[PDB]
């Protein structure tokens, strides 16, 4: 690596012979993290590196194809996405600084409860039934002997106080797991789905925990279109909107501790 | 198979070898090191002697070493060497009741030798003993046979033919490894190359075998736990050949290696002759000597314990 | 298992006509050995 | 400069020390409170490992004082001064520089963690990355105290700090028999046997065969399932890693840990109390 | 059952998922799956099927001598006494053949049974690797693994194809056994100037900590991001979601880039599959190319200079 | 058998299947595992007097 | 022929699928751990006593 | 072939495909495998002696 070389010998002959693999393929990857998300949106920061360019190190790579499986459409990567929407105004109008949710943030469906409009359709098994459906459904699910039923639990939020119960939680038929539960909000007396993730168990007192939202948000969650399956678009535009609660469902959380 | 989590407590020893940060450096337990020492004591030299009245040979008949000393002296090198070697069973171990002169008894006959092989050590391997020496002690330690003495270790037993695979025991010679575990015969009683390190940056100048390094660090090894330290005590692990940075002590500790060597090849392998069965190995070699022997897990036997210096007739006349 | 008592027994008649089959044909195999190097 | 759907996500927010005040983006990355604080210690400590170089083992004028990338070295002071602060030349920059480290290493998991607290996404992250600024607590801290020496440490240097591993190594004969050391070995093996399995996975489903769909979960299960017969599962295995990648550095933590304040003996020899068992 | 995605709290069990259809001439799996509620506990709970045709069963069966043989010789040294077999398991080993053989066949006892336990073990890999061939065009799948596999083949020859081979003696063989082959990759490094220098070696290093880090945040970022479905990523890969939608900016917001959620899984694979690559290499290099990487950095002034409170005399040029 | 007559109970607690086929196992490996134990160090007639003469006398 | 009356009535609870595998398995298995160790050991016939060696005669 | 007769009735209960695969892999390895412990042993036929020394006619 020494500017000047005094010295030659095989074990040399085949290092740099790496490097050059190396930096090409450091390249090779670069190409591909870009099959989605770039061309960037502003100028806030000039990109910065040790040599800025216009867009990276390397230019973006050829539109790859992606078949997917019968009954359905085609993928591009990369692909020209059409400019997204946003709910908030600048907290200053000076670059990076970020952007102040509009209304109530939990339901502004701004960063923390923002999510993509994902396809709407709804992912399937390989045959073609829908992936994700409710046992209401699964005929063949049942719970694993000996854990704990949640048909049944009282689903408690996050002030504590109860927000509902559940009515039939949303097997996976692909792969064998429990990834939703069709709770029964008390409030609305209508049914939202509850994601896996910010489901949290206490066997003990037959309920299913939830940090991220108030029991009284579980009002307001965005409905599915079809209680027979939850369509992709929905379904990450659910989940989502518990993630608001995380940085909404307490002026306290977004608020600094110090 | 399991995690250790503490066989030893905190603070341990610590002793800086090398210049600040080069991983050169000497970790020892505390408690460990006490008791080591505290049973590890040497034995009050005796009180002066005259050292005037006639000559050993002067009187004493059948004396072929002793003889430079005077008789008080040589009294009294007769009273240590019978405290340090069968402090048990008396004078009459290396005599016979009423005949002070004898060689019948074999026990004599080796203590003359090793009555050489000590002052030997002391007067021409200098650069080893340094200006301390070695006494009977060093390796009797009050014990007719020493403890830590070795021979021909026969390995693991015999499949019936295939049985040659002698790496495959954790023998305590090599501090419970897994290697040869017998490198003090070919080597400590031998004389095969220890050197298999390179001197060349390409190849085609060295033929060592990966073998023969996997022996060198058996030796090592069983060297590294006689003394008991770590090879950053005598070198640089980035430098295991290059003496320009390993260590004072690696070379004195070289020059041992062969001081072994002689005390094996010139004293304790010809008395065999007259050793009995249960000093004979089961390959009908005599028990030698070793690092072992004498430092018995101490850098510095008995912790620099000088107490030859104490004793003119364990020198060189 | 599944099976009745008829089968099963068919079964079991073939089944040790044919482990005979065995014990007989390496029985004489060990005694072939036993006369050429004998152990023990 | 964002990305396509970047705008949509930079919220105000979910900030744990004066963020209100830092708290913007500064091109793709974010400050707030433990932004400026991390880059506080970069360049003091970045620009010190400089000086180092610059300075040398002896002096800038000596010969010894390179710039080689490789044979830079910054190593820390005697095992003398212990507990002590050591002249900046003799020890001092290490020492100081070190301490820069931990303001970055920490400071730059916190700055994850609000990072996070932004995204609604789990502190996953950096919890783990906890473990590695662990296993650095133990390597210069830890250990060190309880062998009463920041001499102790490893030389800040490319390829110097490789001699401090291989001395400290020997230092127990075969290091290689270290309980602690083996199992933590294992875990980096079976990480590398999950990475290059998973990361494999993905692309022969997501691309499979000229003229194929994309495969579904409902094959990635089968093909491992007739390979060796069953299968961890999706996110199962975004566990396992997980898992192995801690246990591979917590394990490893206590691996040089337990080598000095808790062993002084040489390793090899350590497996001894599985021999002296009454049972053989 | 904490949850942070770390422990499925609930299972549920469908009727045993006997594989997807296969191709024609691929044998029916086999295997009644079994159900693990802890494991399950882990990940998933169902076992099995499992294939196995010609490939696979002629491989199944060929390692499964060489397991025998080492496994065999093991309890042969301790002269058939189990006690003493499970005693010093970790020291027992079957010893390669003595250098007094080269690369000619030597008798079973003086290293032949490693040879032969040796090339059934080779080609039970070589096999092995076309049984994963079979598995993946057989589902349309393909063959990222197998050119992963094969990378760790490549080091795995290295070991005795290549090197030992290309040096004339099965000497410089590993061997089969737990802690004695500790002792030869302990001592090969001895034998050829300390392995920190030689720069293939570091390279695979940047690598087995280089992956260990990856996973650690992918592994964990899928997990945080496992709340808005970041665990499947498959059909994340195809239409992109909110998931990997966040999961991204997360890295970009905090090391200024990133890449895409199929993107980052070819990263491992590179930064995973280049580990053994620099690991044959930096082998294939040792014994052959070079013999002292120590002398060979700093012929390159790579080595530091370290100052001299510690030197020794040397008795050779003396005397 | 004798007293056996009562232990009748026991199959249905008992599982036959397992009981048998696992009962079968243990066996095999002891069988061996016993048979390599004693051809260890008591005496190995394959290895340590007569007829054996081939073996060392045919060597040489 | 003696046990053989009442033996039938063990392939109505263990599957012959079973036992027929299984059997192949360990006959085989076991075999080959004999002429194995016992060929290991001194009664070797390859190599050890005759054919006397003709190699030493032939080769040179 | 004699009792092929009775032998006929295994196709029934196992499958055909099985056997074949499994012995046709078996043997593979046996052959492999015998040449190799035998040639490490018995006779090195090879190059252990007869016929005339490729190293003696050969090196020179
Ligand atoms: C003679 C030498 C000995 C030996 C002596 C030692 C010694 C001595 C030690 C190890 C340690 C380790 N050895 Mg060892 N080891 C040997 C042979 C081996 C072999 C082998 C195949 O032969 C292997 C696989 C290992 C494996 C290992 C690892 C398990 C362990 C490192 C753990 C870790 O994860 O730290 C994880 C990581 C860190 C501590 C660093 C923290 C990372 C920080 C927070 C991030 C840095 C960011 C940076 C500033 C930014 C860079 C970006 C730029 C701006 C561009 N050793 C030989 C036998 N080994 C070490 C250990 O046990 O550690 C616990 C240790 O101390
Ligand atoms: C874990 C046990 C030992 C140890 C044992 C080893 C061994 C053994 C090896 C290394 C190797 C490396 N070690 Mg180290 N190393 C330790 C602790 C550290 C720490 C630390 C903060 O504690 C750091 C920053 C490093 C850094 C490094 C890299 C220079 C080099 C590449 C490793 C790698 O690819 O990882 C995977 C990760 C990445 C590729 C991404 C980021 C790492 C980058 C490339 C390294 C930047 C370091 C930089 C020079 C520091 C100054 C930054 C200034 C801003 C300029 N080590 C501890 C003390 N290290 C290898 C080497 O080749 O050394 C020469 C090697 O073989
Ligand atoms: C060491 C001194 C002697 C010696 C002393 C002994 C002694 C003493 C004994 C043996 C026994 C045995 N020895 Mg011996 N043996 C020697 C040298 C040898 C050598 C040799 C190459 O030198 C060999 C190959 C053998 C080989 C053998 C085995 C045939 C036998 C172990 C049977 C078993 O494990 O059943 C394991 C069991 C089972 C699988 C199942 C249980 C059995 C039931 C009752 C039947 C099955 C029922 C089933 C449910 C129905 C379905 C049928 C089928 C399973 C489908 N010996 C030397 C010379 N040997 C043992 C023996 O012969 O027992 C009769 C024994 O006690
Ligand atoms: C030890 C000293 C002697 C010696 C003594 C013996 C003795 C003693 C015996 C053998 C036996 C054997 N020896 Mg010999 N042998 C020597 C030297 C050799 C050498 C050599 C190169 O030097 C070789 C290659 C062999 C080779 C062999 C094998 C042919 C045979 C092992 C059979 C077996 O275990 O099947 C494993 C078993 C099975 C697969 C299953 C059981 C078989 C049943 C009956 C058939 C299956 C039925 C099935 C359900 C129907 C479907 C049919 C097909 C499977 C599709 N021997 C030396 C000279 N050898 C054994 C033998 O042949 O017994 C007959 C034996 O007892
Ligand atoms: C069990 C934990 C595993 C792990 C996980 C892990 N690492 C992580 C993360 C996680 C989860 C991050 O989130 C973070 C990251 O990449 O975020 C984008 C990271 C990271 N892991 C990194 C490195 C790294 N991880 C390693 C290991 C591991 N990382 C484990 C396998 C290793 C090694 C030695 O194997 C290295 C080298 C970084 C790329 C990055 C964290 C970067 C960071 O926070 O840097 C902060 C500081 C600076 C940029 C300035 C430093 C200047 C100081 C003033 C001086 C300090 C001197 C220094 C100590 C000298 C080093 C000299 C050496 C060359 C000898
Ligand atoms: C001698 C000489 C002439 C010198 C010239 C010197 C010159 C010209 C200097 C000027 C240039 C300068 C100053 C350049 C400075 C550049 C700097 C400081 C950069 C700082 C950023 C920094 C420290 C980055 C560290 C990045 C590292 C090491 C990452 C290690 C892990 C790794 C392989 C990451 C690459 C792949 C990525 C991005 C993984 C992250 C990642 C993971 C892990 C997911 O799981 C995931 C899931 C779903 C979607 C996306 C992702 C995702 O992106
Ligand atoms: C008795 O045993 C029973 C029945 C109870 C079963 C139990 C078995 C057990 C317990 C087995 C345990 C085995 C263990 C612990 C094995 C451990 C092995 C280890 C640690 C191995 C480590 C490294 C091995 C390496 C690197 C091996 C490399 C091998 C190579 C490269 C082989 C190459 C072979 C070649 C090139 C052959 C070529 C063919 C010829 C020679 C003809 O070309 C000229
Ligand atoms: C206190 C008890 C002992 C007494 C009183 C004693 C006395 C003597 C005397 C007087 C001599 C010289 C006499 C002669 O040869 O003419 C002598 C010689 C000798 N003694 Fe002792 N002895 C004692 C114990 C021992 C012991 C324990 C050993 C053995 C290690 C030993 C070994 C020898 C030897 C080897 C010689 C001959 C020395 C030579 O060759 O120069 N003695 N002893
Ligand atoms: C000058 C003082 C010494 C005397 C008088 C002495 C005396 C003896 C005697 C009498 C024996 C035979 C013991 C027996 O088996 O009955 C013996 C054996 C032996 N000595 Fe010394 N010895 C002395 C110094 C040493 C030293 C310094 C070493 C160490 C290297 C040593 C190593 C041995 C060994 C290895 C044996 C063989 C073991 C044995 O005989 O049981 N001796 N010594
Ligand atoms: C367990 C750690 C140790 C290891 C791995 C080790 C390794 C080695 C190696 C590989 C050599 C051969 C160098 C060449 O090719 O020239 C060697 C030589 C040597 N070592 Fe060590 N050593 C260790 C500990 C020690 C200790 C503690 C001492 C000091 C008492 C020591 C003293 C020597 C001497 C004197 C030589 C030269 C021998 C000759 O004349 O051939 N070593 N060591
Ligand atoms: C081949 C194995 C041996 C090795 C490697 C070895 C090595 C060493 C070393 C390196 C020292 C210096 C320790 C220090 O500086 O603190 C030393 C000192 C010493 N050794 Fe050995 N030694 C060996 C065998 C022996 C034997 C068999 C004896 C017994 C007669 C012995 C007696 C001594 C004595 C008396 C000292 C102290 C000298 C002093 O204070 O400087 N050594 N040895
Ligand atoms: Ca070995
Ligand atoms: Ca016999
Ligand atoms: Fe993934």
């Amino acid at each position: 690596s020494a500017g000047i070389t005094h010295y030659i010998d095989a074990a040399q002959i085949t290092i740099w012979a790496f490097w050059l693999f190396f930096f090409g393929l450091i390249i090779y990857l670069r190409r591909e993290d870009k099959r989605e998300g770039y061309p960037l949106d502003s100028d806030r920061t000039e990109r910065s590196g040790g040599r800025v360019k216009v867009v990276g190190f390397p230019d973006l790579p050829d539109p790859k194809t992606f078949v997917l499986p019968h009954n359905g459409g085609t993928v591009v990567a990369p692909r020209v996405e059409a400019p997204v929407a946003v709910n908030a105004t600048p907290f200053s109008p000076a670059p990076g600084s970020p952007l102040v949710p509009n209304g109530d943030p939990m339901l502004s469906g701004f960063g923390p409860a923002a999510s993509p409009d994902r396809p709407k359709h709804c992912d399937l098994t390989f045959e073609g039934l829908p992936k994700i459906v409710p046992m209401r459904v699964a005929k063949e699910f049942s719970i694993a002997e000996g854990d704990p039923d949640p048909r049944g639990m009282t689903v408690v939020g996050l002030d504590g106080e109860v927000a509902g119960t559940v009515s039939d939680v949303w097997v996976d038929r692909s792969e064998p797991q429990i990834r939703y539960l069709e709770v029964e909000v008390a409030a609305n007396k209508k049914k939202v789905l509850l994601p896996i993730g910010f489901s949290r168990f206490d066997k003990k007192a037959r309920k299913v925990k939830v940090d991220a939202i108030k029991a009284a948000h579980f009002a307001n969650v965005p409905t599915l279109s079809n209680p027979d399956q939850v369509t992709l678009y929905e379904e990450d535009k659910v989940c989502a909107y518990y993630a608001g609660g995380k940085l909404y469902a307490t002026a306290e959380r977004a608020g600094p501790l110090l | 198979s399991v995690m250790l989590l503490g066989c030893e407590g905190p603070p341990p020893g610590t002793e800086q070898i090398g210049y600040r940060g080069v991983g050169m450096e000497n970790y020892y337990n505390k408690r460990q090191r006490a008791l080591s020492i505290q049973a590890n004591q040497p034995v009050e030299s005796l009180p002066a002697a005259d050292s005037t009245g006639p000559k050993a040979s002067e009187v004493y008949q059948n004396v072929q070493v002793l003889k430079d000393l005077s008789v008080g002296e040589f009294t009294r090198t007769m009273v240590a060497v019978t405290t340090w070697v069968s402090p048990k069973e008396g004078c009459n171990y290396c005599h016979v009741p009423g005949n002070w002169a004898s060689d019948d008894i074999y026990t004599k006959v080796v203590s003359r030798r090793m009555f050489e092989l000590v002052r030997a050590a002391n007067s021409d391997w200098k650069a080893h003993v340094a200006e301390t020496g070695v006494t009977c002690y060093t390796c009797h330690r009050g014990n007719p046979v020493p403890k830590y003495a070795w021979v021909t270790d026969p390995g693991p037993k015999y499949p019936s033919g295939l049985k040659p695979t002698g790496q495959n025991y954790g023998s305590k010679t090599v501090a419970y490894a897994s290697l040869p575990f017998d490198p003090l015969t070919p080597f400590l009683d031998q004389a095969n190359e220890i050197r298999i390190t390179g001197n060349a940056a390409l190849a085609g100048s060295n033929p060592a075998s990966l073998k023969q390094a996997e022996w060198t660090f058996g030796l090592m090894m069983n060297i590294s736990d006689s003394l008991g330290v770590g090879c950053t005590f005598c070198h640089n692990t980035r430098a295991f050949n290059d003496w320009t940075q390993s260590t004072p002590k690696r070379t004195t500790a070289w020059y041992a290696i062969r001081h072994v060597r002689d005390i094996n090849q010139n004293y304790i392998w010809p008395l065999n002759d007259v050793l009995p069965a249960s000093r004979k190995g089961p390959y009908g070699d005599p028990l030698r000597v070793s690092c072992m022997t004498c430092h018995q897990a101490v850098n510095k036997p008995l912790y620099g314990a000088q107490m030859a210096k104490d004793y003119p007739g364990l020198y060189k006349t | 298992t599944g099976l009745t008592d008829d089968e099963a027994k068919e079964f079991h008649a073939i089944f040790m006509q044919s482990m005979y089959a065995w014990f007989g044909l390496v029985v004489i195999a060990h005694l072939l050995a036993w006369l050429y190097r004998p152990w023990l | 400069a964002m990305l396509s759907f970047e705008k949509k996500y930079r919220v105000r927010g979910g900030t744990l020390i004066g963020g209100d005040l830092f708290d913007f983006w500064v091109g793709p990355f974010y400050v707030g409170f433990f932004g400026v604080v991390g880059f506080c210690f970069t360049l003091l400590g970045v620009l010190l490992i400089v000086w180092g170089a610059t300075i040398g083992p002896t002096g800038p004028t000596s010969d010894l004082q390179t710039y080689n990338l490789w044979r830079i070295s910054i190593a820390p002071p005697d095992l003398s001064y212990g507990l002590r602060m050591a002249p900046l030349t003799e020890g001092g920059l290490w020492q100081i520089i070190t301490i820069c480290a931990a303001g970055a290493f920490i400071s730059w998991a916190l700055r994850e963690v609000e990072i996070c607290r932004k995204l609604g996404i789990g502190f996953h992250v950096p919890f783990a990355f906890s473990f590695a600024i662990g296993a650095y607590l133990v390597l210069v801290f830890v250990r060190p105290l309880l062998m009463g020496a920041w001499g102790h440490g490893f030389p800040y240097g490319i390829l110097s700090h490789l001699d401090w591993v291989s001395n400290v190594g020997y230092q127990f004969l075969h290091f290689h028999y270290n309980p602690a050391h083996m199992l933590a070995i294992s875990f980096f093996f079976t990480n590398c046997l999950a990475l290059s399995m998973h990361g494999s996975l993905i692309l022969s489903v997501t691309n499979p065969q000229k003229g194929e769909p994309v495969k579904t979960s409902e094959h990635e299960n089968t093909f491992f399932r007739d390979i060796v017969g069953y299968s961890i599962g999706a996110l199962a295995i975004h566990r396992l890693g997980l898992f192995l990648a801690l246990s591979a550095a917590f394990w490893s933590a206590v691996c040089i840990l337990i080598s000095g304040p808790f062993w002084t003996r040489g390793w090899p020899e350590w497996w001894n109390w599985w021999l002296e068992l009454p049972l053989w | 059952p904490e949850y942070q995605n770390i422990f499925t709290a609930v299972q549920v069990r469908a009727p045993a998922y006997p594989g997807v259809p296969l191709p024609k001439g691929n044998l029916p799996r086999i295997g009644r799956p079994i159900f693990s509620y802890w494991l399950g506990k882990i990940g998933d709970a169902q076992i099995g099927p499992i294939y196995l045709g010609l490939t696979g069963t002629l491989s199944i069966f060929f390692g499964l001598v060489a397991i025998s043989i080492i496994g065999f010789n093991m309890l042969a040294s301790v002269h058939w006494d189990v006690f003493q077999f499970l005693k010093h398991f970790f020291w027992l080993g079957l010893e390669p053949p003595p250098p007094q053989y080269g690369l000619r066949i030597p008798p079973l006892s003086e290293g032949g049974w490693w040879l032969m336990a040796g090339l059934f073990l080779t080609l039970s890999i070589l096999l092995w690797w076309v049984r994963t061939y079979k598995r993946a065009e057989a589902l349309g799948m393909s063959q990222h693994l197998s050119w992963a596999f094969a990378a760790a083949i490549f080091f795995y020859l290295v070991l005795g194809f290549i090197r030992p081979v290309m040096m004339g003696s099965w000497a410089k063989a590993v061997p089969f056994g737990i802690f004695p082959h500790l002792d030869w990759t302990a001592a090969f490094s001895i034998r050829y100037g300390n392995l920190y220098y030689n720069p293939f070696h570091m390279l695979s290093i940047a690598f087995l900590y280089g992956s260990a880090l990856l996973f650690a945040m992918h592994g964990a970022t899928i997990l945080s991001v496992s709340r808005f479905g970041g665990d499947r990523e498959i059909d994340q890969i195809t239409h992109r979601g909110t998931a990997a939608e966040r999961a991204a900016l997360f890295w970009r917001w905090t090391m200024g880039f990133n890449v895409t959620m199929e993107s980052i899984h070819r990263w491992a694979w590179w930064c995973a599959v280049l580990t053994v690559i620099t690991a044959g290499i930096g082998i294939l290099l040792s014994g052959t190319v070079v013999d002292n990487w120590y002398l060979w950095a700093v012929k390159h002034g790579m080595a530091p200079a370290y100052p001299e409170v510690v030197t020794a005399v040397n008795p050779y040029e003396t005397a | 058998f004798t007293m056996n007559a009562n232990l009748y109970k026991i199959w249905l607690i008992l599982d036959p299947r397992r009981v048998l086929v696992s009962i079968v196992a243990f066996q095999i490996v002891l069988g061996l595992l016993i048979h390599m134990i004693v051809l260890s160090t008591d005496l190995n007639w394959l290895d340590d007097n007569i007829p054996v003469s081939y073996q060392a006398l045919g060597k040489k």
